């Protein structure tokens, strides 16, 4: 339902 | 709600990398809920 962005991007 | 947590975000990525949120505590967790 939400899309963040990768914690170890 | 076992398979999935149901207060619980995926998101999946093509690349390569599974990483969950957390819409209760508003945090991102790689670890399987259902593993512990």
């Amino acid at each position: 339902s939400t899309y963040p962005h990768s914690p170890t991007s | 709600d076992v398979p999935l947590p149901a207060g619980w975000e995926m998101a999946k990525t093509s690349s390569g990398q599974r990483y969950f949120l957390n819409h209760i505590d508003q945090t991102t967790t790689w670890q399987d809920p259902r593993k512990a």
